[PDB]
RNA sequence: UUUGCUCCACACAAUAUAGAUGGAUACGAAUAAGGCGUCCUUGUGGCGUCGCUGAACCAUAGCAGGCUAGCAACGGUGCACUUGGCGGAAAGGCCUUGGGUGCUUGCUGGCGAAUUGCAAUGUCAUUUUGCGUGGGGAUAAAUCAUUUGUAUACGACUUAGA
RNA sequence: GCAGUCAAGCGUUCAUAGCGACAUUGCUCGGCUCUUCCUAUCAUACCGAAGCAGAAUUCGGUAA
RNA sequence: AGAACUGGCGAUGCGGGAUGAACCGAACGUAGAGUUAAGGUGCCGGAAUACACGCUCAUCAGACACCACAAAAGGUGUUAGUUCAUCUAGACAGCCGGACGGUGGCCAUGGAAGUCGGAAUCCGCUAAGGAGUGUGUAACAACUCACCGGCCGAAUGAACUA
RNA sequence: GGCCAGCAUCAGUUUUGGUGGCAGGAUAAAUCCAUAGGAAUGUAGCUUGCCUCGGUAAGUAUUAUAGCCUGUG
């Protein structure tokens, strides 16, 4: 429906998220994943670290700088994830991700946006109750990645001066809300309510 | 020195919960739980909504926060009978969610020209509204 | 979805042997077909006969006295496995036979991986009085007054993009 | 066979008040505070009298249930705590050499230095758990004894002091040298 | 061979830069963490030994030294860095107004030829009250958690041949970031 | 800790139709076995 | 370089677009829990209320939106001047102080539209430019050749020289 | 390994149509040099059992 | 391994089985439209992140296939069963107590009192207690349980099958 | 009279909805109504125990001031 979409890969689960954005591009949607250290498996922590290094162990045998390139970043972690889920050696794939962005945490101008969720990918909904998932930020921190602190750090701080906006929106909704139940009852108003709205 | 334990508060499945029926032949239509089956399906009857005495999942049906006092086993006329003593189809109409229903629907069967009103009453509303602001 | 049949045959009227002891056993399948081709598997598990020694002589449907009314029943159930056949008995609630052999079947091939060819359904009893419900987590439906919530509910979405963040309240 | 109902009953004494939100515990009573996170077992509170608890889990398995006892004394761990408080009672023993046992305070650590132990130059450095207080036995010759609110503290802290003691490399049955806890009691003796 | 020093190809520069730092303590005072100048020279050292424990203890050692030239380097600037989850990233870096005829060599491969204007108008910039100088500076201490010091070598005190000097990044290990930019 | 070797789950042609021979065979055995 | 090169304004040609055609409408966290409103012992606090879909909300009526007559109220909005404060994660944008300035469909009047002939996207978006304009602004290096030797198969590198 | 001793059950009912596991009892082409990999590890690292007084050691675990 | 009969390939394209000599589908002129086969419907990938009842958590699960090989088993993983058992004359668990005298039974021998070992392994008294279930002392003692009994108040126990 | 099109009424093949009449079965089974018996996870009442004033508990009580089941029509 907008020009862009940007997902908050909160909580969420990377195959099931994926496959929902993968698509999502082929049609020619453009979309933002952030949040992506947030981001969700599914299975007891050691589980996947054992999975993925069992793939960091995987190298072009001769020469080790040719072959698959191993990427720590949550980002990438997941873009390996919507990759291999898109015909992208051809050209209607490359053409494809061109239109996709994941992002470690929240920079702008995405910041001041909102961000929507998939509810088809929500570990939330999806998961069982009591059921190990293993968290993004974890698995990448403990295989390479080094930059779990900071983006933390500036993670905090960018929702601090989020609240505060919000605040300042809570008060001046209210507000405006106030108002409005004034002018009911008010001819004009009184009829709108036969007309639903 | 008060011991305030948070406590969860559902709806809980019994009988006589009042419930509404997403999907089906019925479909947005007050049911009243008459004896749980197991824990997926309920026996439900709404007499005056319409809908027949069946047995249902609660993948069907979504429970609604009104309860009455129904004894179990409650035949089709015992289920009026309580259903009319209690009002709770009065009660229902009362609540915000039946509210939201009947707005859906208010929308949904409205002419072009009354769409039409709609826009221009809007613009009525919002300059008063506007003018209500910008004054505290 | 399943439907009673009353089956009957009695090995075809020849000479010296006029109008044999019509046998009757009720059948549980998808149609009258079916109802058919299993009674004829059972006449011949049962004792020494076949297809073409006998007759259909009248199939039923036999609907449900009570279908509004949740009853609670007891299935004695045997079936063929990877070892030799045996016997079993499952307590089911339910509101109609249908119903509840219904929801054996689909028990049966969850538990046991036991198809349609089979499963030989032996007595399906109403019990009347409870307290002689055996099963436990039957008897755990039958306490007085049983109020229990629906925790964690998930809230089926109709697009791919929400603007929420879903409250699975209840 | 999945239990609908499952639920305990935690005791509340008079000293002590339960404030639980989500699940974060409060045990607020007489000798202090104790909180504890719990929003890894997935169950429900209900205080029915301001002086009985119920836990509850619906639709749980048995590995479910027996997480679900495990709430019920891990709470009734911190009312304990409050209330009688808890006394680890550490007796150490030595053949030749004699263990020499003290607090050092470098950095604001409260470290236990254990020196000495079988005529050994390393100096053994155990760090004390924020809510453990350590006192030696008057009149009872080689005793330290390990007081505090919470049983993870104390009683960590005791195998802690415990297993920094290993004999290395030598007899099990030939030498008895090492530090154990002699007694697991309560501060207030009723 | 050692598979650590690998590729084993030629290098960027003859001026290698270096890889990593001393961490940092935010108490300690402000000091340097690097110096450069130019290794000439190796030679042979006595010395009673002083190391107890050793074959060695109250005697006398032979060894040899190597003696590295080093004119005192030369403060011509200062470089802020911001923490980033791609690593750091420099912001703003701010030079002296007016620099030695060494650095104005740095920046070009044939100087002869030149009309030498190099930081004409970065020199015009700075004249005034600052105002834009401060701006940036402001700009350093408000935001970049690391700041480095930019140098050079005194290239003619030193009897080489080459009168074109060295830049470099040193951070600085004194706590406080703005005793780091006012330093 | 260095991670092993994974056994792969690719069944090879040769395999899967090597391993219908050798089921058929189970069945002629079972046959004749059967008799006796 | 016969004002070569950059930057603002309108102006004509060209060149394309993995694909504008009302609005990407910003708390965080929890899910066996939350949001909001109110109140007080200011707390993991009492009381009320909300969800069960964005099916929303904000914008939305004028020759693809012209020209005019007013009435009501100090509002809403566009444009450009303007006081600051804020934003470093890709900040490149966010709020705010005011003066002017059009427009307002809040309500009521009066003109104009047609013949695009019963439909034909019926072109109104945004890049990358070039030639012209009428105003601002700014006054280079690199390579070769020689030399150097911390470099060197040749390249390359380090040097040196108005 | 052969023969016997037990012997969960199954044998078309079932121990007297027969098969039968672990035990148990009977006597008795080779070699020079390098790179990489595997662990089924000789040593180095940390552990467990052992009449392990100490030292030394034996078996075992993780470990390439 | 030998016959017989039967298909397939061979002189045969096409749909599918990711891939392909023998596997599933399939009456090949050139086109249009509809419907299907086998196989499928997360995305790659055309088609339901359908619906409904269940089962499974795997330290490299599983998606596999006359259910064929390592395959008989081990497991205090989990869910269903079957057959015998106890149980408001009080089930299991749990502590509290009794747990006896003949009798330190005979040989054994330095010392062996139930508990280093060799043979019966008996009587009496009870509510019930073995010429004794393990720890223990040189030998005893002391403790333990198997057997009862006291409060405690509803289910529990064993052996198999899936 | 050539290139491309739009609509209408038609014909052939087909896809996808809306709505009416019937007929079959236990002439559906149900529900609903009338009648006759029962037990309950026991209903009002009644009796009793010990307490926060009236709640609970342990008997009766066949529905009385809830209802349910079965049988016949």
């Amino acid at each position: 429906v907008e020009p862009v979409v940007v997902i908050d890969g909160k909580g969420h689960l990377v195959g099931r998220l994926a496959s929902v954005v993968a698509k999502q591009l082929l049609n020619g949607q453009k979309i933002v994943v952030v949040r992506a250290e947030e981001l969700n498996i599914s299975g007891e922590f050691f589980r996947n670290k054992l999975k993925y290094h069992d793939f960091l162990r995987k190298a072009t045998a001769f020469n080790k700088t040719r072959g698959p390139f191993h990427f720590r970043a949550p980002s990438r972690i997941f873009y390996k994830a919507l990759r291999g889920m898109v015909s992208h050696k051809t050209a209607r794939g490359k053409a494809a991700l061109e239109r996709l962005k994941v992002f470690e945490g929240i920079p702008p101008p995405y910041d001041k946006k909102k961000r929507v969720v998939v509810p088809q990918a929500l570990r939330v909904l999806r998961l069982k109750p009591g059921r190990k998932y293993t968290t993004l930020g974890k698995l990448s921190t403990s295989v390479g990645w080094k930059y779990e602190d900071v983006v933390a750090k500036l993670e905090a701080k960018r929702k601090v001066s989020s609240a505060e906006y919000y605040a300042k929106k809570r008060a001046f909704t209210k507000k405006v809300a106030s108002a409005n139940a004034t002018a009911a009852e008010s001819d004009v108003a009184k009829q709108l309510a036969a007309l639903g709205y | 020195t008060d011991s305030i334990v948070k406590a969860s508060n559902w709806r809980l499945v019994e009988v006589g919960r009042v419930v509404l029926i997403k999907k089906g032949q019925s479909a947005g239509k007050l049911a009243a739980i008459v004896e749980i089956i197991d824990q997926k399906k309920v026996l439900i009857d709404g007499p005056k909504a319409g809908v027949p005495r069946q047995a249902i999942n609660l993948g069907q049906v979504v429970l609604t926060p009104l309860t009455f006092a129904l004894p179990r086993g409650a035949r089709t006329a015992t289920v009026s009978k309580k259903w009319a003593a209690a009002a709770v189809c009065e009660k229902w109409a009362a609540s915000s969610w039946a509210k939201k229903i009947a707005q859906r629907e208010r929308r949904a069967a409205l002419t072009d020209f009354e769409r039409f009103q709609v826009m221009v009453l809007r613009k009525q509303k919002r300059y008063t509204v506007k003018k209500a602001l910008a004054k505290a | 979805h399943f439907k009673e049949y009353q089956v009957i045959g009695r090995r075809l009227p020849t000479e010296s042997v006029p109008e044999p002891k019509l046998f009757r056993m009720r059948i549980f399948a998808s149609n009258e077909v079916i109802a058919k081709s299993r009674y004829w598997y059972f006449l011949q598990k049962l004792h020494k006969v076949k297809k073409a020694s006998g007759e259909i002589v009248s199939i039923n449907q036999i609907n449900e006295a009570h279908p509004t009314k949740v009853k609670n029943f007891g299935v004695w159930v045997r079936y063929d496995s990877r070892s030799g056949t045996h016997n079993m008995y499952k307590e089911i609630r339910d509101v109609s036979r249908v119903a509840a052999v219904e929801t054996l079947y689909q028990d049966m091939a969850a538990r046991h991986r036991a198809r349609f060819r089979s499963i030989h359904i032996l007595k399906v009893a109403e019990i009347e009085k409870t307290a002689d419900v055996k099963r436990q987590y039957v008897k755990q439906f039958l306490t007085k007054d049983l109020k229990f919530p629906l925790p964690h509910r998930v809230q089926k979405s109709t697009k791919t993009f929400s603007y929420k963040r879903p409250s699975t309240f209840y | 066979m999945k239990y609908i109902q499952t639920e305990q009953q935690i005791e509340v004494p008079e000293g002590v008040t339960v404030s639980i939100k989500s699940r974060i515990v409060k045990v607020v009573g007489p000798r202090g505070t104790l909180t504890k996170n719990l929003k890894h077992i997935d169950v429900t509170f209900t205080k029915v009298n301001n002086q009985l608890i119920k836990v509850a889990v619906h639709n749980g398995g048995r590995k479910h249930v027996a997480a679900l006892r495990t709430v019920k004394s891990l709470v009734d761990n911190m009312i304990t705590g409050v209330t009688k408080g808890y006394k680890y009672k550490m007796r150490y023993v030595y053949a030749h050499f004699p263990i020499n046992v003290n607090i050092v305070e470098k950095d604001g650590a409260k470290f236990i230095e254990v020196r000495n132990f079988l005529g050994d130059k390393k100096i053994r450095n155990v760090p004390v758990r924020d809510g453990v207080t350590i006192e030696f036995s008057t009149n009872v010759k080689d005793e330290i004894v390990l007081s505090g609110n919470s049983v993870e503290d104390v009683s960590q802290n005791a195998a802690d002091l415990q297993q920094i003691c290993r004999v290395r490399n030598k007899d099990i049955r030939k030498f008895l040298d090492g530090i154990y806890v002699s007694h697991k009691g309560f501060i207030t003796e009723d | 061979g050692h598979l650590g020093f690998l590729p084993r190809k030629r290098a960027a520069s003859i001026r290698a830069r270096v890889k990593a730092f001393p961490k940092d303590d935010r108490s300690k005072p402000v000091a340097l963490t690097s110096f450069l100048g130019y290794k000439a020279g190796m030679t042979t050292i006595v010395r009673d030994l002083d190391r107890p424990g050793s074959k060695f203890h109250k005697r006398e050692v032979v060894e040899a030294v190597t003696v590295v030239d080093t004119p005192p380097v030369v403060v011509v600037g200062v470089v802020g860095y911001v923490e980033t989850p791609r690593g750091l990233r420099s912001l703003t870096t701010v030079w002296a107004e007016h620099l030695s005829d060494e650095v104005k060599r740095r920046f070009y491969k044939n100087w002869y030829k030149s009309k030498k204007k190099a930081f004409t108008k970065y020199s015009a910039k700075y004249a005034q009250d600052g105002a834009g100088i401060e701006r940036e500076l402001a700009r350093i201490k408000k935001y970049a958690s690391v700041v480095r010091v930019l140098v050079h070598t005194q290239i003619r005190k030193t009897p080489l041949a080459q009168k074109k000097a060295h830049l470099a990044e040193i951070q600085l290990n004194g706590g406080s970031i703005s005793e780091k930019v006012d330093w | 800790m260095r991670v092993r070797k994974r056994q792969s789950r690719r069944t090879s042609t040769k395999l899967k139709e090597g391993i219908k021979k050798k089921a058929s065979a189970h069945r002629k055995k079972e046959k004749k076995m059967a008799k006796k």
